[PDB]
């Protein structure tokens, strides 16, 4: 009875079950029989938003100088970096790239 | 190897508080540990799996939370049959390894000892030897003096002491000393006497018995 | 139910080998993989290794790559233990536990044996007597002295007496050997309507003993 399909924060690979790695954390090495999956921090500037069996973090959202943006909020591992333009230009959707 | 410190080796509480026992290890271990309950007599069960994770027949009582380096094993209403010793165990790195263990024991009125003493078996004395001992039964807490006096004289270290686990319904000790002499000294001498100590005795109680 | 049915305890020298066996139940051997645990007298549980049933595929401590083989009988669904090169290092118990290789349970060992204690030493065993402890709200007990080694196995009334009763740790004596006593308080007024016998096995010296306890 090798399981078919494996619980909520565990994803299956080959005839074993494995936790996923936390948000904040990237996928190193899946679990052995022995040890359990080896994940690690995603560091300064990228982000992990879930639980994931993912090889890389995302990399913070640029928020452009030069096309009428800054920093609204700074990201982190969980989160993303959030953009919102400079003052009498409105952004041209929630996303926020372009001003008028 | 990853080294898991239990930073308290023991500790006692009143029935229905809550404990926390700590488990920290020698670097981050991403939630990957276990929590296992020792009771006296030696068996071992599984409490608690990944942090946090209740076992079949746990009670509610129990919770892990925990993360990165720094763990918590915590018993809200604090139960009678609570007494083990709780162990923490890791499954981030090979090998598996375990905390020192943290005995929890239960804090209790004080108990006076119902005391006894019983005189060598005939068939023993046919051996060669006389035994005595004197039992403490069902007491707290665990610190009893017991002085032997064979006809009103006090004895040097010939009598050893045995305790008890904590009981996990009256959460009371119990105690035997015995006095074991070669037959011979036992038919020089006329009374034998156990004179008890205790902390839930105003005076000191004393049985003997004659021969 | 699911259970591990561990050896009973061994004596055994210096220098010899002893293999311990865990016999399993109510649950599928394969699908489980079989941890061994020791634990010295007093001391925390050391992990010695584990091995997975279709592999035959181990993973050992290093502290016990010299010590210890695990190895697995599919067939009776029993896995065993071989400790070689015997030193007293080594006396301790020995547990069995198991972890769900699918992954059901993560990484629990979520059902123990009873353990196993292995003592070693150059000594013969040698079985305890067993002396009443008469009475005139009433105690009675009976004392089990000069018995090595550890360890014993005390009922009353084969399992039916078990309210009251305290079985005390063994102590060593100057002697050499264990003694420990086994006391019961029952009511004053059963003396003479019930028999009481304690009931003494000590494994290592095929000694069993079920000894009456009449008043003075």
């Amino acid at each position: 009875e090798p399981p078919t399909a494996c619980r909520e924060k565990q994803y299956l690979i080959n005839s074993q079950c494995c936790s996923l790695c936390q948000p904040g954390q990237k996928l190193v090495s899946d679990c052995t029989e022995f040890t359990e999956t080896e994940c690690l921090p995603c560091g300064e500037s990228e982000f992990l938003d879930t639980w994931n069996r993912e090889t890389h973090c995302h990399q913070h959202k640029y928020c452009d100088p030069n096309l009428g943006l800054r920093v609204q909020q700074k990201g982190t591992s969980e989160t993303d970096t959030i953009c919102t333009c400079e003052e009498g230009w409105h952004c041209t959707s929630e996303a926020c790239e372009s001003c008028v | 190897d990853i080294q898991m410190t239990q930073t308290t080796s023991s500790l006692s509480a009143s029935l229905g508080d809550r404990v926390t026992i700590t488990c920290s290890a020698s670097q981050g271990i991403n939630n990957y540990l276990n929590w296992y309950q020792q009771k006296p007599d030696g068996t071992v069960k599984l409490l608690i799996y990944y942090t946090s994770s209740l076992h079949s027949g746990v009670p509610s009582r129990f919770s892990g939370s925990g993360s990165g380096t720094d763990y918590s094993l915590t018993i809200s209403n604090l139960e009678p049959e609570d007494i083990a010793t709780y162990y923490c165990q890791q499954y981030s790195n090979l090998p598996y390894t375990f905390g020192g263990g943290t005995k929890l024991e239960i804090k209790r009125t004080v108990a006076a000892p119902s005391v006894f003493i019983f005189p060598p078996s005939d068939e023993q004395l046919k051996s060669g030897t006389a035994s005595v001992v004197c039992l403490l039964n069902n007491f707290y807490p665990r610190e009893a003096k017991v002085q032997w006096k064979v006809d009103n004289a006090l004895q040097s270290g010939n009598s050893q002491e045995s305790v008890t686990e904590q009981d996990s319904k009256d959460s009371t000790y119990s105690l035997s000393s015995t006095l074991t002499l070669s037959k011979a000294d036992y038919e020089k001498h006329k009374v034998y006497a156990c004179e008890v100590t205790h902390q839930g005795l105003s005076s000191p109680v004393t049985k003997s018995f004659n021969r | 139910e699911v259970q591990l049915q561990q050896s009973g305890p061994d004596l055994v020298k210096p220098g010899a080998s002893v293999k311990i066996s865990c016999k399993t139940s109510g649950y599928t051997f394969t699908e489980y993989i079989m941890h061994w645990v020791k634990q010295s007298h007093g001391k925390s549980l050391e992990w010695i290794g584990g091995i997975i049933p279709n592999n035959g595929g181990t993973s050992y401590n290093q502290k016990f790559k010299d010590k210890a083989t695990m190895t697995v009988d599919k067939s009776s669904s029993t896995g065993y233990m071989e400790l070689r090169s015997l030193t007293s290092e080594d006396s301790a118990v020995y547990y069995c536990t198991r972890r769900e290789v699918y992954g059901r349970n993560y990484y629990a060992l979520d059902y123990w044996g009873q353990g196993t204690l292995v003592t070693v030493s150059s000594a013969s065993t040698k079985g305890p007597s067993v002396f009443p402890l008469a009475p005139s709200t009433a105690a009675l007990g009976c004392l089990v002295k000069d018995y090595f080694p550890e360890p014993v196995t005390v009922s009353w009334n084969s399992g039916a007496l078990t309210s009251g009763v305290h079985t005390f740790p063994a102590v060593l004596q100057s002697s050499g050997l264990y003694s420990l006593s086994s006391v019961v308080t029952v009511p004053s007024s059963s003396l003479g309507t019930q028999t009481y016998i304690c009931n003494v096995n000590h494994k290592p010296s095929n000694t069993k003993v079920d000894k009456k306890v009449e008043p003075k």
